[PDB]
């Protein structure tokens, strides 16, 4: 059970925005310019690390 | 020596103390109240994490 719960959390965090515009990287890259895309990707990367 | 032994001729009954921790304080933290207190804006921002 413990292991399962851990993994589940690790997947649910992938749906967290962490202050970014969206939790999907493809959406960010297909909707913003690289300069602001960098800020959004940085927030997502910090959260997921 | 090849042929020397030492045999006790009396005894001492010694009482010693061994102190061992068993349990620690049980603490519960309310995440919302600690991070945000009574602010609703903080709670809404926390929901994203």
């Amino acid at each position: 059970n413990h292991n399962a719960q851990a993994l589940n959390t690790l997947v649910k965090q992938l749906s967290s925005k962490f202050g970014a515009i969206s939790s999907v990287l493809n959406d960010i890259l297909s909707r913003l310019d690289p300069p602001e895309a960098e800020v959004q990707i940085d927030r997502l990367i910090t959260g997921r690390l | 020596s090849n042929n020397s032994i030492a045999i006790p001729t009396n005894f001492t009954i010694s009482v010693t103390t061994e102190i061992l921790p068993v349990s620690m304080t049980k603490t519960s933290v309310d995440c919302t109240m600690y991070i945000c207190g009574d602010s609703t804006e903080c709670s809404n921002l926390l929901l994203q994490y």
